[PDB]
RNA sequence: AAUAGAUCCGUAACUUCGGGAAAAGGAUUGGCUCUGAGGACAUUAAUGUUAACUCAGAACUGAAACGGACAAGGGGA
RNA sequence: AAAAACCGUAAAUCCUAUCUUUUAAAGGAAGGAGAAGUCGUAACAAGGUUUCCGUAGGUGAACCUGCGGAAGGAUCAU
RNA sequence: UUCAAAGAAUCAUUCUUUUUAAAAUCCGAUUUUGUUACUUUGAGUA
RNA sequence: AACCUGGUUGAUCUUGCCAGUAGUCAUAUGCUUGUCUCAAAGAUUAAGCCAUGCAAGUGAAAGUAUAUAUAUAUAUAUGUAGAAACUGCGAACGGCUCAUUAAAACAGUUAUAGUCUACUUGACAUUUAUAAGGAUAACUACGGAAAAGCUGUAGCUAAUACUUGCAUUAUCCUUUUGGAUAAGUAUUUGUUAGAAGGAAUUAUAACAAAGAAGUAACACGUAAAGUGUGUAUCAAUCGAGUUUCUGACCUAUCAGCUUUUGAUGUUAGGGUAUUGGCCUAACAUGGCUAUGACGGGUAACGGGGAAUUAGAGUUCGAUUCCGGAGAGGGAGCCUGA
């Protein structure tokens, strides 16, 4: 399912001998929705196991300006750079933009820093307002179809501004 | 299917095995182990074709069943076991010690060694890998991993290894005075003093090696084995002493007899 | 300014929070351009900025087209020896190369390219150094001995 | 009697090179929920107000049906 | 576990179109070979109208004629 | 677009060796001075 | 051994071909054939069709034996073997053929800093215990079917089949020694520091999250303590998949191809063992070509090589070896490294 049957660089058609090999493979895609955690096992080459996630609710998410990772639950998926059908059908992919629960992050900040390592980072207001709302924007960073778990980081700064503008001179 | 091939044709076998054309259709494919198939011989041919102790593969098996022959002072029973570039082979029933070496014609010869010398094998470190805890392991030509090597040991050095305890005794560098033995080239088997090292960025590094009679031969860096310093080789050598001779004057000494 | 299409390339290895722009050395005697060092673009396939590593062989060629995004076409001219007639014949073949935006290439320029991992269906080379070269006529009609 | 609207595809002999041609011959078409594209207007490169129906694409849906009635070439040698 | 549905991989069958190869055919029109066949005498001699070219028309056939060429001419020449 | 002179060895010649502008290196001396084709040597050659 | 000769004419000298001549690991065939050595052999056409038989099995210390048989001091302990069966490994090697295939395959030359890798080899591990659980084959009894390498039900039992599960180490300081502190292998995510390579987003280290699989509830016995089997990771090895550059026969009475149906590239993702239009979405309009693209033909698998050679050349290579492909034609898939 990989390599051949295409046209040459010149546009010419290549005659096909050497029927398909097993190592070309090409497994069908995993359209990982969000739902009760369920993953399946794929036996790849060399008996190496690949965890194909079908539904996830939660995952690790990193506040990168503090470099701290906390487990939280994914509330929604709101944007993805690829096909717009992916957000509409709510599929989790590697570069997807999601809305997650921010209560663990706020509670951790209150517990360690006090108030509501390399500490005293001064935070930012655009993320502070999202925390006050209670749901925060994050970007996935793992591959749920490969590792079997959705996981990502909170977007902040210029990239957060970029995605906020792209989602909502706007409709 | 198309898995790993498990047969060796006689004519496809390495040339230095010296297997005859008409002596059957197959050659003994060496088992995977310490050394590459190309740069090693199976002990079946070692003690059937070289030592002539066995006349057939079944007689090789007969020898091997009794735990007599030891490769690096430990018992080997696989018939197609790769003995390798240099190491000791001890036969206990006859009480003889061999070191596998190269003649000046690029062939593997078992060289008689004393019992005292049969404890001092030489290993050419090929990689230095640091694992968890900043602990360093030297990967040698023998396919052997030595943990906790001395930090001065470099990637082309050599280390004298004690077979009983598996420990390094001393190391040998690669200056322009360290004598080396060439292992795989046109000059396989020659012993020289290394005249110079030319290090090309991104390609094979070449080294020019000076012989005892001041004739210089060049080779690829990966095809040399440091044997000693300028004083003397740390191991004994075959009768040619790694001295290759021009063919026009090998004939004269062949004729004079 | 730094990104216009639907992306900003994260520039893996840049680091944004703790640290003490990201760039490498490429090696093989090639100097990383000051434009790559200082500029604000981000290219996942740039030899000096992205994840790609230059390994393999280095070739010199003549830029034939720079009219597709961030990749160019290099023609290599050479002489093929025909034994029977004991003389040579002019021969050529063009190889697509990735050109990072730190370089300003134009038809007719000689560029040296280093082999990298396959970045697309046809590209396996990345430009490493560019020197300008005035050309007269179509770039495909030129024959540079390189 | 047979289709016959529209969109997309494909279209031979022959030829006065203009045609033949709607050649021949295929596919699609509803409803609903969406997505994308196509303009005008002001402030000190950036932020708001506001209008046409026109295309393209995707899910879902139904007794596989959708130019649903009306309207509307049979082709070829 | 049967069973069902939907993307996908997709054998196979049929329609249509195109291409390739082979092949039938009334009739037409060539070429080659054969035999002492019929009609003429075109060319080789100034071959009895010098020969030949391009082109056009005509005639039983070779061929003839017009226009412009060539000598490979039958003239190296008052 | 950088040409020659001088010195030992066979046989009457042939053959071997040194320097002779300028810029950076060593306190009168210590040493590199476009690319390719081409050509010479190697390496790697079942 | 760098070679020529007969044939156009009445005769001559040329051009020019026909014919002669010799070789062929080059095939067939005719005649003939006393010895020995050596040995190609259903490739050509039909990768056409196949009766029959064989071609991959495996237990000598080392998984599981009241099928059973035997022997020693006397129902006791040792044993020796052992049909069947479960389990393990192999059957992906080998052997055959040359249909497909024209920058494809192959060859030389690279890369894998873009990957997988059984057996074998070297290193060497982390969050009831005088030893844990059911469930099954063989076997027994009742059966069905014309037939098959078909098998239903009931009853039991094992295992290295399947499944649970039992210390300790390191670090700080007064300074042999006393207290003190800490505890996940791969893999994934985020934030950082950073012996080698040619170049690291490298090895490795720290912090914050997840986290597989394991670290022996297993079997036999060598120095006058060992081995087998199994296990995480790294490395080696046997290999493999992709990959760079360069190299091919005839044909233009094939000149423009490719691009809705991925064509060329960018971005993001999916998928893969990994890179990659490999696939998907959006976007851009690119990519190749008289140095022959795109087509067509090949009575074309490529090479190492073979014949003929003074030197050039010409022709051949199904066929000992290497690489590729296929098992009537396609397609799909399980187990498994």
């Amino acid at each position: 399912r990989d390599g051949r049957h295409k046209l040459r660089l010149t546009g010419g058609k290549k005659k096909i001998h050497k029927k398909k090999r097993k190592y070309e493979l090409g497994r069908p895609p995993s359209n990982t929705k969000l739902g009760s955690r369920q993953v399946h096992v794929v036996r790849g080459r060399g008996r190496n196991y690949k965890y194909r996630a079908i539904k996830l609710d939660s995952g690790s998410f990193s506040w990168p300006t503090f470099g701290i990772s906390k487990n939280t639950r994914i509330i929604d998926v709101v944007y993805n750079a690829s096909n717009n059908e992916l957000v509409r059908t709510k599929t989790l992919v590697k570069n997807c933009i999601v809305v997650i629960d921010s209560h663990p992050f706020t509670t951790w900040y209150e517990n360690t820093f006090g108030t509501t390592i390399g500490k005293s980072k001064n935070i930012d207001p655009l993320l502070l307002e999202q925390f006050k709302q209670g749901r925060v924007l994050a970007c996935i960073s793992s591959r749920p179809g490969q590792c079997g778990k959705a996981d990502g980081y909170i977007i902040e700064g210029d990239e957060l501004l970029f995605y906020k503008r792209k989602m909502d001179k706007r409709n | 299917g198309k898995g790993i091939k498990k047969h060796l044709k006689r004519v496809n076998a390495p040339s230095h095995w010296m297997l005859n054309k008409m002596g059957g259709q197959y050659a003994p494919k060496t088992s995977s182990g310490p050394h590459k198939l190309l740069e090693s011989i199976p002990l079946v041919i070692l003690l059937r074709n070289r030592l002539k102790y066995a006349l057939t593969f079944d007689e090789v098996k007969m020898i091997l069943i009794q735990k007599i022959v030891k490769v690096d002072n430990k018992v080997r029973t696989d018939c197609t076991f790769p003995v390798g570039l240099m190491d000791v082979i001890h036969i206990t029933k006859s009480n003889e010690y061999f070191r596998l070496l190269y003649d000046i014609k690029g062939r593997f010869v078992p060289h008689r060694i004393t019992n005292e010398e049969s404890k001092y094998k030489l290993c050419k470190v090929k990689k230095i890998l640091l694992r968890k805890g900043r602990l360093s392991i030297a990967v040698t030509h023998d396919g052997r991993s030595i943990p906790y090597i001395h930090p001065d040991v470099k990637v082309n050095d050599t280390v004298r290894l004690d077979l009983e305890t598996g420990k390094v005794l001393e190391h040998l560098k690669f200056q322009v005075g360290s004598l080396v033995m060439v292992t795989a080239g046109h000059s396989v088997g020659r012993v020289g003093v290394i005249s110079s090292i030319d290090k090309n960025m991104g390609t094979y590094d070449i080294i020019h090696v000076k012989d005892s009679r001041n004739k210089v031969f060049a080779t690829r860096l990966s095809n040399v084995f440091v044997i000693g310093d300028n004083t003397k080789p740390y191991i004994s050598l075959p009768r040619e002493k790694g001295i290759k001779l021009d063919i026009i004057e090998e004939r004269r000494n062949r004729l004079k007899a | 300014d730094v990104q216009h299409e639907r992306a900003y390339q994260k520039q893996e290895g840049a680091s944004f929070f703790n640290s003490k722009r990201y760039w490498k050395k490429v090696g093989l005697g090639f100097a990383t351009p000051k434009e790559a060092k200082e500029g604000v673009y981000v290219d996942k396939k740039c030899p000096f900025t992205g994840n790609v590593s230059i390994r393999g062989r280095i070739l010199k060629g003549m830029v034939i087209s720079n009219k597709m995004k961030r990749t160019i076409i290099i023609r290599r001219n050479y002489l093929h020896y025909v034994k029977k007639y004991n003389r040579f014949e002019k021969r050529h073949k063009n190889i697509p190369c990735h050109c990072s935006p730190c370089f300003d290439v134009k038809e007719g320029d000689i560029v040296t390219v280093g082999q990298c991992r396959p970045l697309s269906k046809t590209v396996r080379f990345n430009v490493l150094h560019v020197e300008k070269h005035q050309i007269f006529g179509s770039a495909r009609k030129q024959f540079v001995l390189f």
